[PDB]
RNA sequence: GAAGCUGAGGCCAGUUUGACUGGAGGUGUUCGCCAUCUCCCUCAGUAAAAACUAG
DNA sequence: CAAGACCAATCTTTACACTCTGTGAAGTTTTT
DNA sequence: CAAGACCAATCTTTACACTCTGTGAAGTTTTT
RNA sequence: GAAGCUGAGGCCAGUUUGACUGGAGGUGUUCGCCAUCUCCCUCAGUAAAAACUAG
């Protein structure tokens, strides 16, 4: 697979959505306006904001609250099989496993990497951004380098 | 468009008949008197419990239904509100490593009055009901609130088991809401709050949530309307945290997934029942010694017939006990469906505890058959 | 006079830059690349935010300060004089009186009041522009009427 | 393009010929010892002075010249920097409603050689001077730093009065400027910084600046790198403040402007010198009682004019104290035009004591003639 | 002064010549009764809001 | 013990007069 | 006494192999 | 334990039978010697960086 869930919390028009269990061909469909561009306008936002780009912050919901969150969970189980192995070796692959997987596998002891390794491989990432009411943007993960290979 | 209540608006759809005579006859809508509220002990707490027949209960039910529910709130408020569970409480904070729990003590009774005139003002309109004596938000906050009789001192009061003072209390309680969430996203903590009890978690690999300073600063901001945090329930824990048997663990570090799973504690009750059933107990002691649900001889209606209505109620009582903790479980496992966050191997033990119990509810109702 | 002078900070092409003493037409020469159109960019951002208006924050100078700020000191004698007589009962005039020179002229006592009556009229707002490393913005006066109306 | 230093750069243009020696030899370039650093006491505070004679010095001051005067810094740091003045630190804060200064107890004391290496590794290629013995950044902290005598536990130490030391304090200090400045523009404060001497300025009304809360982050954030807040020094006031002399004042509310004057005590010496020239005290009691400078015995180089020797240089140090004063009011004047800030009434005043400066300096010259 | 705490009793066990404290064990642990595996009775009194009736 | 940071909504913000210009002289669970 | 918040710069981030597809079996002032 | 403080003495005045503390007043004030108006001697030792030489 590629995205496990993406989720919106208080921007444009979703107040607190969820999408999940995605395939390979996903219709949307739908009244005059419910949203469906909105999804991609989120989608957008986020990704120029993955590149580091400088682009005005969405506008919130409601004014009510504070924050306004976008969850992305990328499934790296596939990347994860590429990188891990010990024949690809290339400079590519070394930056990947240097940037994502490694740290993630630090943490983790032989029992639970060869738990991994052995057992149906499921591994996500999951990135948070979240714009306060000034306008300022703050990661779940702080280093530029994850979110740029992202 | 936010709502608006005028007097034709108290007067037609929210009073209908509980205050006709005082808007006919033009005389002030009175104080809820003591005669109308009985005084509850349960443990150190204390309840008030108002009497149906009086019209102040009927005005504060339709005030619920029609007004207090379209007052806009803030999305960190988890209780009381339509939608709302205590899992989606404990839900955002599966993306956090290191867990936070605060607590508001006397969260109901420290409520100011005075704040929740504030609050309500700008959704109803300033007006003259009754003559040029009482205003209509005077009349509003009479039916809402409460004089404790026990404690003169403080004066009125929104009291627990007031019908209304679940919602009253997250609008007058968003402001510090709004407040608490704009401190927390900067400083990069995920916030979520139930009725009173406060979590916070940090994602990052940081030790903010274990240090004094994040205590001293909550503090500070709950000082603004008099609230106080509650020394005793504080906790901070790194990983893993239990809150009431429900237990959010989270071993990863970037980017990683939590997973939330209820503990042997909060299941061991129901296992006990379960254990009982099958070791063919008799009913009446399975309600007594584990469901603490007895058959006062007060409380029987009729003597025509006693031996048969013992065991039908035994027999109902156990019925309505296995349902409902069948339908706890099912909206544990509707969760996870939904949100994908509940522990894979525990949601094998939960769909095993809900066969037993199937089964368990099953045979007791052939057996009411012979 | 109009504009009493016009301070950048750390913004753009400036370190710190103060311009005061404007006379009826100034003219501005230099070289190419210089900064010239950057004083232009400034002020329009400057105003921009005036209106609370929703653009990108202008990129600071030197990273190594945390903040880029932007000073305009409004000269409100001939205002001041306008919205203080009692003639001018008119309801711009109210909003001017009730916005601007009202809660400065409540804070002074009556000898001190008197004596900027009397005296040779010299009053001035200074409003300043913080744009801090996270695109945040911050205001010396926090009431937005305030600003819309200058 | 910021700058780099490499093996050809600190032999070429920085060593030029001081460790000539050193480099064509392969040998270790060494400590600064303690036969090359005098100890002064002044007031508690112990200084350390390199004699000029040691390359060392020479070397120190190449590095200042062209090295250390490159590096950018932070806007906050007003002090030991190219076109930084005292006046420029106490600026930014005629905006402010209400004051407060804080001190660094023992900056340079405090400051942790491995910070300096740390702040300088960046700006310093990583090579081997000297064979593979001495590291490039090595040497040059070795000429920068120094191992106090009195105080061997500390180790490696920047001590007062070496020439580089400033520069390198402000260097080494950028990064909590950073971080301060972010907390402070944060919170809506103005910040600057001289030496050690902080000033906050709050153009708001409230009392942040007044509480205890922002002495406690401050300190907190101090505690980082291990500097430590001076609580004798601290002072918190509103609509007025006095910092050694010059008072900044700011009566008004939304949107006003304060201004910054030298009060009365600042004024009291050079008042005092202008009266006793009017009265025609003697030159060399006029020097003695007030300007605390005095002609010691073991001072005179010849004893062949020793009458006129002791008048000439009375004379020529009245002179150069009345000069002096002349120029640091002329600096307080040119900071008035071009900032538009200091009070005019006070203006005036300086007008009036410059003028009589001018005119007791003319009429000492004229008499030097007689 | 501020903070915090729990319904009323009766046998039996542990501490007491005469009354007070608990009524599966194992394992790990942030030592929290916190997590995981296996396997005492009576009598009062018990407000409110929301979620949830697998598939 | 006590304290900075005390929601977001909510209402004609465009000129006046003498002065043609100046402004003035019978379920579970959670909170509890 | 002790603690969250510990600058901004600084270096080829685009595929590998067996498997044609899968990832692996001699001045003033200030700091002082 | 942590924090903070100031060169060495000699007459004269105030507190002490025998040694220690200050050497314009007024006014206001956040009471800080803080602000504003008017009008003691000696002897040591005194590093560094920056601003400033009205117009
Ligand atoms: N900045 C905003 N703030 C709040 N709500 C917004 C904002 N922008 C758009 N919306 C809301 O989102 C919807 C916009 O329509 P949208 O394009 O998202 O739907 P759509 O289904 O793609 O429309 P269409 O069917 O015409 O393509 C409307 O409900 C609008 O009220
Ligand atoms: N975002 C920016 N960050 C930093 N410096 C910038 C930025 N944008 C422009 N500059 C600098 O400001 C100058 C841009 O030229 P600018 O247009 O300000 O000058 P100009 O005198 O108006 O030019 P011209 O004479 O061609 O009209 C250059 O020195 C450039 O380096």
């Amino acid at each position: 697979m590629t995205i496990e869930s993406i989720r919106v919390k208080n921007l444009l028009s979703f107040d607190d959505v969820i999408l999940r269990d995605f395939r390979d061909i996903n219709c949307i469909i739908g009244r005059n306006n419910v949203g469906k561009s909105n999804l991609l306008k989120v989608i957008r936002y986020f990704y120029a904001k993955l590149e580091n780009k400088k682009v005005i912050p969405l506008d919130f919901h409601t004014n009510y609250n504070a924050v306004g969150e976008i969850t992305f969970t990328f499934d790296t189980t596939r990347i994860k099989k590429i990188v891990t192995s010990r024949k690809n070796n290339g400079r590519f692959h070394k930056h990947i496993y240097n940037t994502l997987f490694k740290s993630s596998s630090v943490k983790l002891n032989f029992e639970e990497l060869i738990a991994r390794k052995n057992s149906t491989n499921k591994s996500f990432f999951s990135l948070t951004l979240t714009i306060c009411k000034d306008d300022s943007v703050m990661w779940s993960v702080d280093d530029p380098k994850v979110r740029s290979l992202l | 468009k936010m709502i608006l209540v005028d007097k034709v608006f108290y007067e037609k759809i929210l009073s209908v008949e509980s205050f006709k005579e005082n808007i006919i006859t033009q005389s002030a809508i009175p104080k809820i008197s003591n005669k109308e509220v009985r005084l509850i002990s349960s443990g150190s707490k204390i309840f008030y419990a108002i009497n149906n027949t009086s019209p102040h209960s009927h005005v504060q039910l339709r005030l619920n239904r029609f007004f207090l529910s379209h007052i806009p709130l803030n999305s960190a408020a988890k209780a009381f509100v339509r939608g709302g569970s205590y899992l989606k409480y404990l839900e955002p904070h599966i993306y956090g490593s290191s867990y936070c729990r605060l607590d508001i003590s006397s969260f109901f009774n420290n409520i100011s009055f005075d704040d929740v005139k504030q609050s309500l003002s700008p959704y109803i309109k300033d007006e003259y009901l009754i003559g040029t004596e009482q205003k209509l938000i005077d009349a509003i906050l009479n039916s809402v609130g409460y004089e404790s009789p026990i404690r003169k001192d403080k004066g009125m009061i929104i009291p627990m088991g007031f019908r209304t003072s679940p919602a009253i209390s997250n609008i007058v309680f968003r402001k510090m809401d709004l407040l608490i969430q704009d401190f927390c996203a900067k400083k990069g903590v995920i916030y979520s709050r139930y009725a009173d009890d406060m979590l916070f978690s940090n994602p990052r690999e940081s030790k903010l949530l274990m240090s004094d300073y994040f205590i001293d600063e909550i503090s500070s901001l709950l000082s603004i309307m008099g609230f106080n945090i509650n020394q005793s329930k504080y906790i901070s824990r790194e990983k893993e945290i239990s809150i009431n048997g429900y237990v959010i663990e989270n071993k990863g570090g970037n980017g990683s997934i939590g997973t939330i799973r209820l503990s042997k504690s909060k299941l061991n009750t129901v296992l006990k029942v379960t254990h009982a059933l099958a070791q063919n107990i008799p009913y009446k002691n399975i309600c007594n010694k584990y469901i603490k649900v007895r058959l006062k001889e007060k409380n029987i209606k009729y003597e025509s017939k006693k031996d048969e209505f013992e065991k039908k109620y035994y027999r109902d009582q156990l019925i309505n006990y296995l349902g409902g903790y069948r339908s706890y479980l099912i909206s544990l496992v509707k969760f996870h469906s939904e949100y994908k966050c509940v522990n894979s191997d525990f949601i094998i033990q939960i769909n095993g505890i809900l066969n037993d119990i199937q089964n368990h509810i099953q045979k007791i109702k052939k057996n009411r058959r012979l």
